[PDB]
Order: C-alpha cells, then sequence, then structure tokens
C-alpha cells in the first residue's frame, strides 16, 4: 500500500499478447522458433 | 462401348483425419510397423522419427544420418528398422537397442530405395550411383553387384513370387535381375519417362508397375502388359496398393489421384492442400503406404506433414 | 510480436492437425520389450 506512487506503467499483464508461447510449428525456417532463438542468444 | 465398362469395382473415397506435422524438411520416406503400432518416417532433417500407428503422437527421434534419408524399409521377419541415407550408407538402425548396428556400407553415391525381402535373408538396397547392391543381413557384406541399369536404380522389389528382382531403373528400362545369377532376365517396352516407381498387389492377382508419364501394369512371371494407366501425367513418386482393390498414385504435383486395380478408373482424384508455412506450389506425395490393418492411409507429404487419411462410408459415387 | 497464418483453417477444421515437437519415450519403449 502506498509503494508505487509515481509508477507510469502500471501493469503490463501480456507476455507475447496472444498465448503463453509461440506453441505453433511453421515450414518457414527463418520464421520459426529455432531461427528466433538462434537469432537473440549467439548473436547480440 | 468399353469393354468391363458397366461393371466397374467398388471404391468408396477417403478422408483426411489427421495431419501429424513435427519433421523439420520433406518427408522422403513413411512405413508402418507390421504389428500396426509404430510409424517410421524419416526427413530431411537426418533423424528418422517413428511415431504412433494410431494416435498419431511422437514416439521416439533418432538421427546419425548425414544427409537426406530416402529410405526407411521396417523388417517384418526380424525386429531391425533398417534405413537407407543419402550419404552412401545404409544405416541399418536395429530397434533392439535404438542405435546403428550394422552401418553397412558399398554403395559409390546416394541409396535411393531400400526393400527387405520376405525369404532370402538379404536387403535390396537400390543405390543411385550406378546400380542396387545386395547386402547380406547380419554378415555386413554384399552378395552380388545386379549391375542392369543404365542409370540410377529408384524403385527396388523384393517378392517371393517373382524369382528375380524387380529393379526401377531411371532410364526409362525397367529390368528383372536374377537373386542367383544377377543379370537382368527380361527388361520393359513401356515406360517411356524415367521410372521411379514401382507397386506389387498380391492379394488376387500379380504385382504391377508404374511410370511418371505413360504408366502401365504387368505381370509376375516374366511380365505382361494388361492396361495402360489413367490420365495422369506428373511425376509419380509414391504408388500404393491395398488388398481391397485401392490404387493410389502419389505424384509430385500433389494430385493424389486414387484409381482402382482392376478397374482402373480414377476413383477420388483428390487434391491435398499445404501447409501455412510452406509456399503455394509445394505439397507433393514422395511416399504413401497404406497401414498394417488396411484401414487409414498414410501419404507422406514434401510440405513437412505427415498426413492420415482415414476412409468414410458414402454410395454417391458411381463412375460412368 | 508475430504476424502469421493459423493452421486450423487451411488444413481443416476436421482434421485435428497435431505438432509434436520431442520428449516421448527416450529410446527405451521400442527399444527393449516392456515390463509385462
Amino acid at each position: 500500500r502506498r509503494w508505487d506512487d509515481d509508477v507510469v506503467f502500471k501493469n503490463c499483464a501480456k507476455g507475447v499478447d496472444d498465448q503463453k508461447k509461440d506453441k505453433r510449428f511453421v515450414n518457414d525456417t527463418l520464421r520459426s522458433e529455432f531461427h528466433k532463438k538462434f537469432m537473440e542468444k549467439y548473436i547480440k | 462401348k468399353a469393354p468391363t465398362m458397366p461393371k466397374p469395382q467398388w471404391h468408396p473415397p477417403w478422408k483426411l483425419y489427421r495431419v501429424i506435422s513435427g519433421h523439420l524438411g520433406w518427408v522422403r520416406c513413411i512405413a508402418v510397423e507390421p504389428g500396426n503400432q509404430w510409424f517410421v518416417t524419416g526427413s530431411a532433417d537426418r533423424t528418422i522419427k517413428i511415431w504412433d500407428l494410431a494416435s498419431g503422437k511422437l514416439k521416439l527421434s533418432l538421427t546419425g544420418h548425414i544427409s537426406t534419408v530416402r529410405g526407411v524399409i521396417v523388417s517384418t521377419r526380424s525386429p531391425y528398422l533398417f534405413s537407407c541415407g543419402e550419404d552412401k550408407q545404409v544405416k541399418c538402425w536395429d530397434l533392439e537397442y535404438n542405435k546403428v548396428i550394422r552401418h553397412y556400407h558399398g554403395h559409390l553415391s546416394a541409396v535411393y530405395g531400400l526393400d527387405l525381402h520376405p525369404t532370402i535373408d538379404v536387403l535390396v538396397t537400390c543405390s543411385r550411383d550406378s546400380t542396387a547392391r545386395i547386402w547380406d543381413v547380419r554378415t555386413k557384406a554384399s552378395v552380388h553387384t545386379l549391375s542392369g541399369h543404365t542409370n540410377a536404380v529408384a524403385t527396388v522389389r523384393c517378392q517371393a513370387a517373382e524369382p528375380q528382382i524387380i529393379t526401377g531403373s531411371h532410364d526409362t528400362t525397367i529390368r528383372l535381375w536374377d537373386l542367383v545369377a544377377g543379370k537382368t532376365r527380361v527388361t520393359l517396352t513401356n515406360h517411356k519417362k524415367s521410372v521411379r516407381a514401382v507397386v506389387l498387389h498380391p492379394r488376387h492377382y500379380t504385382f504391377a508397375s508404374g511410370s511418371p508419364d505413360n504408366i502401365k501394369q504387368w505381370k509376375f512371371p516374366d511380365g505382361s502388359f494388361i492396361q495402360n494407366l489413367s490420365g495422369h501425367n506428373a511425376i509419380i513418386n509414391t504408388l500404393t496398393v491395398n488388398s481391397d482393390g485401392v490404387l493410389v498414385s502419389g505424384a509430385d504435383n500433389g494430385t493424389m489421384h486414387l484409381w482402382d486395380w482392376r478397374t482402373g478408373y480414377n476413383f477420388q482424384r483428390v487434391h491435398a492442400a499445404v501447409q501455412p508455412g510452406s509456399l503455394d506450389s509445394e505439397s507433393g506425395i514422395f511416399a504413401c503406404a497404406f497401414d498394417q490393418s488396411e484401414s487409414r492411409l498414410l501419404t507422406a507429404e514434401a510440405d513437412k506433414t505427415i498426413k492420415v487419411y482415414r476412409e468414410d462410408d458414402t454410395a454417391t459415387e458411381e463412375t460412368h | 510480436k508475430k504476424y502469421y497464418p493459423t493452421a486450423e483453417e487451411v488444413y481443416g477444421p476436421e482434421v485435428e492437425t497435431i505438432v509434436q515437437e520431442e520428449d516421448t519415450q527416450p529410446l527405451t519403449e521400442p527399444i527393449i520389450k516392456p515390463v509385462k
């Protein structure tokens, strides 16, 4: 109580805004979960 | 006006029940276990993965190949799921420990297909270098080099009824090389296109054959052209035939034309859809084989989706 | 975020298209005979 007063953004409550994760495979190898993680972890 | 026209065979149309898509790449081979429980299917990701034949869920994932797995022949006479890879290695992955047990070699290039003989303890590995190979099972050695093709030997057939081994050459000339001698006992005066398909209907007739352009039937003793095929001009890659009289033709264009082995008219001739991640013109039946219970047809498309087609009862499908 | 068409309308609503990735029987159930 009264610990977050000047907080502009109150609560997002949405990580991916459609589901908890992807949970859907696609034949496009570039637009998939494998190339999305390999371009985010190994690359910077 | 046509002979045997008003009396065709009975063939109800099928329907897709489940489209399993778990592989990463174009599936090149598909096979079902003889116990109707496992479904072995390779892919372009160098991983032969087995799934449930009825439930459709994943069961195992077995990698090890260095190229595309273009052949999966599950042996019914012995527990060994032999596989043919394109990296010039017939990796006989035995299912007794889920690992490689033989790792036979001898081919100079990629292997097109593999077929296990029901009687002789040997594996006919139809390679693509210049010929096939008669590899002896549990001996890790070749028996004889059946060099009777002017091109890559794509199809292969090891029937107990046919004394020779029916090899499908891509040089527009099928051959029947004997098991003992090795030379081609009889050629084929048909299949003007590059023949890369073969079938067998041992239910009530002899083994047939196939071709991409101008396909025709055949006979097991020394060959006999019974009748030609219907209007299917696409590049056929899968040719399955069930014991109930169904004749499924899987082409690369996606037009899975289903006809009758006796009548010859196309019953369904339906075209399948594609994956949303795939391209517009990418769906093509590369391999197709019926189930062990002969109930739900299984066709592995090129759009990384192993589709299963179940049956459905209907009566308003009379052909003229 | 992303933008992609759903697979439910492409393959039809009748055919229950499943997409299994991994983590099912790690080389034990088809390897040996099950414990009867």
